[PDB]
């Protein structure tokens, strides 16, 4: 199988025989050592790099990113950050003067983020680095650099690779693909890779027949319809996020939250839904605000309540052959609030997951759609508390006294993320808070001003 | 060029990405790449080992079991030995027990799986009660220091405060992993390896291949990272190399996968920190009895010298009539703990901080105003001793800490966050001001130690090579600050060299802060007989006083003439002089007993403050850093650009170690916290969204290079006041006290705002 792309300004031909080859480990074989490996895992950024492409540029993991998903597209790494007479970029100058390096070994990550992020005049800095471990600076320098950098001019050198092209199934169509994965149901579909790729680097798993979902356009739709908005299996979640933006503040509000802006780029709806995770974050949102799924069996198209696709843990109500397609959003949610809960605020999976959206009809609680993740082994929403609220004043002491149903909603679990106790605890603290809220109360601790 | 705020020496390379580091290096088509096998028990008899899977595995070359090795098994840096490979039997969750040599890093990391073991368990040895209970300890018995009588001092007490707290351990997370690489050279090797102690790893690979000393070559560039743990954890690798080399004929290459190297690597010792400490009625400290028990794992390594320090900073920034510290260094089967950024030293402290903390509390005192009574008094009656007997003649504490207070607002932020949680019940502020008193020198004192090597090259152009390794911290643009101050010339000339035992033999670890301290020194010695060789071929030929002869800003004058720095080198090379001097150093008044708890371990201290201002969340616990502001003790800094970034990186480590980041381990002594994913040090927004680093600038006492101090270590303790902030914010919940344990994860933070509420 033969892929080409423009490596660092120069199109480059590459015979892929191992599909399953990681980005990074590629560049490292070629020599382009500049790009580092810090965990192989997608958590620390030592390894970000530039791809562009039709819908833009942006920074991505080298090590969760696979070489069949670059076909076509602008790779740009730290020894291609500067300009080709070795003019360095606003970027990188201005951590020098700003002392942003000490050890050196995470700089290259920061600068490919900063150049991505200065390409596309973006500044929220603390999300955008959120995923960029620095262990010696305290981070204040890189920010200062990253300020000093903002009042000048893109490169040009980085933009011109905007002007290209204009052993593994590749599906063009969501109907090439249908067929295929009709015909291959144990195959390993991969779309963003942001899970697949842990299998290999940590897992140290072979898998054989694979497909790569991210060259397929119909996929990652978000359109428009008459009862909502239907968001495709192929949306990335930073686009997810950014659609969000204006219809649901709440969902968009919490993907910030999600993973890092490396992740964000690569990993899908589709593919946090179809992993089926416990602890993931996407589908406790959707469930509170009652979005349904649609799968695809290639033509068979079934349609569901998100929740009721979650059957047990690693056990999903997918057919073979079937693959999940699509979401459908209601066109508002107002009610909607989401409350992450871990260690650390960026770049750390949950503890305590809960997604709360009542309605009220006038002082009077009509509906309950209230959410969680990690309070068991499956996404499900809190049956006994949410039935005892119905028809209920909403009041902090109704609810309070509603709260001990969630122990017989859930039986939570210990481990390193939080104790059993702590976990049932914070859900509940999640009720006071969702009421308090509401109520126009300060709650949040990131609103807070320094 | 002492004293301006200069880049560090491969800042460019670092943004350009063309720094190398060790897997960056290139080598060898038939390097071969290394892997261990670990065990899966935390105490077990090997019965079995069938290493047949591995061996059929693709790629493999080798495979090594502790049989195979040719001389020591022993990787310790302590008297006692390690095994490299473990010896019939196992200590903990990830001891290497084989070696596998693969053609691909990928290859042996797969093949490393394919074992099969038996094993024959052995009761484990996990928490510190256990320990406590079994016996299982080093050092045979406790160490106990005292000063004076605590126990008459606290029976007549006016106040008095207990109390007892735990504080977890902190994985290093460097960046760049543990990685090594052994070149077969010709009867011996050449090692290139990522660590803190190049002269340590040269000694353990050549007791590996029965080699003397002379035959085995450590260079090191630069890490991507160490914050101690490379200053011992590197032995292993170094050694897996060296004999695989051995054996294979070919070149061998190993690097620890971040899940390798977290499991394997040690830790920041874990304290358990007992204490009773009694006050006057005007509110001066009486005595003070401590009681650490530490976590020291399933080996010694450096937990001896660790512990050591965490006595000798038990007093805190504090004068205490009367001190007794009880001193526990008990063995568990899990990681054997070793050095980290402070060396035992921000636990002791801590310490003494918590208590005094609960003894303000105690008797419904502000903390700040107790703790500036209690200080020690400033220079210029018989100078105060520390608790270990050593006079404490250069404490500005009082004087720093007054400075400080009135640059960040102190007394009217305090008013304004008291209504601001007046007016909140879901959120609440905190705030609090925690001093540093950090000793400086190594406690084992004949490591106090530094070499230098100078050239002078007929061009004008000098290398400059020293002991000291680089892993961030700006040491090599400092000595060659140093060395371009003392030769009279601009710093572009003067090249960084590698690390390297053969060019710099005999050296310390590069700790206890003592980088710059010692190697400043030593480059300046160097330096001092090179410029002293110039001086007197000039005095000679110009006819005069050789100390006349001028050298400045890359000119040398005499005589009313005046020639470029290259003029006269030439000159000197056509005179025949030598333009090569080694330099060496050892720090004076060093001298203290270690079973005693007596002497004069330090040399000088490290002064600082720290005012941290967070929020914390009363229903779950989650909380951020607003503002910090920092006054620290550089002395007469020799790059103060350099310097605050030094603070600026370790407040967050040490503010990081008290809160997010968190070791844990399972019931069979399985560290279940090996990844990033699961492991939380700071990310960019943890940073203070107010960051205020600004240094105490006044002259060291003792005569240190360019009566600078020693900046690596002591601003990491500064993070103290972030844990001691949080607790502050738990204390404006209800009237009990909160009992916060460290860290202050946001479930910690909810344990001890519950408790100050009372709610169960
Ligand atoms: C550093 C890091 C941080 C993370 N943080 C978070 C977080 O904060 N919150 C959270 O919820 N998750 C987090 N994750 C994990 C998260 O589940 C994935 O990263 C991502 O959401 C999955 O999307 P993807 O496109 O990468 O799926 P992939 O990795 O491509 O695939 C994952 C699984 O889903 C299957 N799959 C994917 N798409 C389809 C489809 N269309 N039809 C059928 N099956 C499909 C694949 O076969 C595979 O089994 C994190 C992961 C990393 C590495
Ligand atoms: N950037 C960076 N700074 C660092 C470290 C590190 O690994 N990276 N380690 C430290 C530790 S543990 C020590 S002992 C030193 C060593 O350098 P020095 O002796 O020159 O201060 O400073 C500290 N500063
Ligand atoms: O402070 C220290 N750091 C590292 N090693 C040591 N050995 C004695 N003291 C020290
Ligand atoms: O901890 Mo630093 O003494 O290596
Ligand atoms: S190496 Fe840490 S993100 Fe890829
Ligand atoms: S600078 Fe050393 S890791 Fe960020
Ligand atoms: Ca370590």
């Amino acid at each position: 199988m033969e892929i080409a792309f423009l490596l660092n300004g120069e199109t480059r031909r590459v015979r892929i025989e191992d599909p399953t080859q990681s980005l990074l480990e590629w560049l490292r074989a070629e020599g382009l050592t500049g790009t580092k490996e810090g965990c192989n895992e997608g958590d620390c950024g030592a390894c970000t790099v530039m791809i562009r492409d039709a819908a833009g540029s942006r920074a991505v993991n080298a090590c969760l990113m696979m070489l069949p998903q670059i076909a076509g597209k602008a790779l740009r790494t730290i020894e291609g950050i500067a300009a080709p007479d070795g003019r360095l970029h606003p970027v990188q100058q201005a951590m020098i003067d700003h002392h942003g390096s000490q050890c050196g070994f995470c700089t290259p990550g920061f600068i490919v983020s900063m150049a991505a992020a200065h390409d596309r005049d973006r500044k929220d800095y603390d999300d955008l680095l959120a995923g960029n471990l620095c262990r010696c600076t305290g981070y204040a320098p890189i920010l200062r650099a990253a300020e000093a950098a903002a009042g000048e001019p893109p490169a040009d050198w980085l933009q011109a690779d905007a002007a290209f092209t204009l052993p593994a199934f590749l599906p063009e169509t969501s109907d090439a693909l249908a067929d295929w994965y009709l015909a291959h149901p144990e195959a390993t579909l991969i779309a963003g890779g942001t899970d697949v790729s842990l299998w290999v680097t940590k897992a140290l798993r072979d898998l054989p027949e694979v497909a790569f979902l991210s060259h397929c356009k119909d996929l990652a739709q978000i359109r428009e319809t008459p009862d909502g908005y239907g968001i495709g299996a192929g949306v990335t979640i930073a686009a997810l996020r950014a659609f969000a933006e204006g219809p649901h503040p709440a969902l968009a509000g919490l993907l910030r939250r999600f993973a890092s802006e490396q992740v964000r780029q690569v990993a899908t709806i589709g593919g946090n839904i179809a992993n089926g995770s416990p602890i993931g974050d996407g589908p406790p949102a959707l469930i509170a605000m009652g979005a349904s799924l649609t799968l695809r069996r290639g033509q068979e198209r079934r349609r569901m309540p998100l929740e009721d696709f979650f059957l047990e843990y690693r056990k999903q109500d997918r057919r073979p052959g079937e693959f999940v397609e699509s979401v459908t959003l209601p066109k508002s949610a107002p009610g909607l609030r989401c409350y992450k809960l871990s260690k650390r605020f960026d770049q750390d999976i949950s503890a305590v997951c809960g997604c709360l959206n009542l309605t009220l009809k006038g002082s009077k609680i009509e509906t309950a759609r209230i959410a969680f993740g990690g309070m068991a082994g499956v996404p499900k929403r809190a049956a006994a508390f949410e039935a005892a609220l119905i028809g209920q004043d909403f009041r902090e002491d109704t609810i309070a006294a509603a709260l001990p149903l969630l122990a017989q909603d859930f039986t939570p679990l210990s481990d390193m993320r939080a104790s059993a106790a702590y976990r049932m605890n914070a859900a509940q603290a999640m009720a006071l808070r969702y009421v308090r809220e509401l109520s126009g109360e300060a709650v949040a601790v990131l609103e807070v001003m320094p | 060029s002492v004293g301006k705020p200069l880049p560090h020496d491969s800042a460019r390379a670092h943004v350009t990405g063309q720094a190398r580091y060790l897997d960056d290096l290139p080598c060898p088509a038939n390097t071969l790449h290394l892997a261990f096998g670990l065990s899966t028990e935390a105490s077990a008899a090997i019965t079995g080992l069938d290493l047949e899977p591995v061996r059929e595995s693709p790629g493999v070359i080798a495979v090594f079991t502790a049989a195979d090795l040719p001389h020591d098994n022993d990787a310790s840096p302590a008297p006692s030995p390690e095994p490299v490979l473990a010896t019939g039997e196992v200590h903990f969750v990830g001891q290497p027990i084989f070696l596998v040599a693969a053609t691909s890093h990928r290859a042996a990391r797969i093949a490393a799986r394919k074992a099969r073991i038996t094993y024959a368990p052995r009761p484990a040895i996990l928490t510190l009660d256990q320990a406590l209970a079994a016996d299982s300890r080093f050092e045979g018995g406790p160490v106990i220091w005292a000063r004076g009588d605590v126990e008459t001092a606290l029976a007549g007490a006016a106040h008095l405060a207990e109390g007892c707290f735990e504080i977890g351990g902190q994985e290093h997370f460097y960046l760049e992993g543990q990685a090594a690489l052994a070149l077969p050279a010709e009867g011996g090797v050449v090692i290139h390896c990522s660590s803190q102690h190049p002269s340590e790893i040269q000694h353990k690979v050549a007791h590996a291949l029965g080699l003397a000393f002379h035959d085995v070559r450590v260079e090191m560039r630069r890490m991507g990272g160490g914050f101690g743990g490379k200053e011992s954890q590197g032995n292993h690798l170094a050694i897996a190399c060296a004999v695989a080399a051995r054996a294979t004929g070919r070149p061998c290459k190993m690097r620890y996968d971040r899940d390798d190297d977290m499991v394997i690597t040690g830790k920041r010792h874990d304290f358990r920190i007992r204490y009773r400490i009694g006050a006057d009625a005007s509110g001066k400290l009486l005595g003070a009895d401590f009681v650490h028990l530490a976590r020291c794992g399933w080996s010694a390594d450096l937990s001896l010298p660790v512990c050591d320090r965490a006595m000798l900073h038990a007093d805190g920034s504090y004068f205490v009539p009367a001190l007794r510290i009880e001193s526990h260094r008990l063995r568990t089967n899990t990681q054997s703990n070793t050095a980290f950024r402070g060396f035992g030293g921000p636990q002791g402290a801590l310490g003494m901080e918590r208590a005094i903390e609960h003894l303000a509390r105690g008797m419904g005192r502000d903390p700040a105003e107790l703790r500036a009574l209690n200080f020690y008094d400033p220079p210029e009656k018989k100078t105060q001793t520390t608790h270990y007997g050593q006079e404490v003649a250069d404490c500005v504490l009082g004087e720093l800490v007054t400075r400080l207070q009135k640059s960040a607002n102190f007394t009217t932020r305090r008013a304004e966050i008291a209504a601001w949680n007046s007016t909140n019940r879901t959120l609440a502020r905190g705030i609090a001001l925690s001093p540093v008193k950090f000793g400086i020198s190594f406690t084992l004192t004949h490591l106090n130690q530094a070499g230098a090597l100078v050239q002078i090259y007929t061009d004008g152009s000098v290398a400059l090579n020293h002991g000291g390794t680089e892993m961030g911290q700006g040491l090599h643009a400092k000595m060659v600050q140093v060395a371009a101050a003392v030769l009279g010339i601009d710093p572009v000339q003067v090249r960084i060299t590698a690390t390297d035992t053969s060019k710099v033999p005999n050296t310390s670890a590069t700790a206890a802060s003592s980088g710059a301290d010692m190697n400043g020194m030593a480059v300046k010695d160097a330096c001092e007989t090179l410029r002293g060789r110039l001086a007197g071929f000039v005095a000679a030929r110009e006819g005069c006083a050789a100390r006349d002869v001028i050298f400045d800003a890359g000119q040398v004058q005499a005589s009313g003439k005046s020639w470029r720095f290259a003029e006269i080198v030439a000159a000197a090379y056509m005179a025949r002089i030598s333009l090569s001097a080694t330099g060496f150093y050892a720090t004076p008044k060093l001298s203290w007993d270690r079973l005693r708890g007596q002497g004069r371990p330090f040399l000088y201290f490290a002064y600082g403050a720290a005012i941290t201002e967070v929020v914390i969340d009363r229903l779950t616990g989650e909380n951020r850093i607003l503002r910090t502001d920092i006054l620290h003790d550089a002395g007469a800094s020799l790059n103060p650009a350099l310097d605050i970034g030094q603070i600026e990186g370790a407040y967050v480590q040490g503010a990081g170690w008290l809160t997010t980041e968190e070791l844990v381990w399972d019931h069979c002594g399985r560290l279940m916290t090996h990844a990033p994913s699961t492991y939380k040090i700071p990310a960019f927004s943890d940073r203070p969204r107010i960051f205020n680093v600004a240094l105490w600038d006044q002259p060291n006492r003792e005569e240190t290079i360019f009566r600078s101090k020693a900046v690596g270590e002591p601003p990491f303790l500064l993070g103290i006041s972030a844990f001691l902030a949080l607790h502050d914010a738990c204390a404006a919940c209800g009237p009990h006290w909160p009992d916060l344990q460290a860290p202050a994860t946001p479930e910690a933070v909810l344990a001890a705002v519950r408790r100050a509420e009372g709610r169960a």
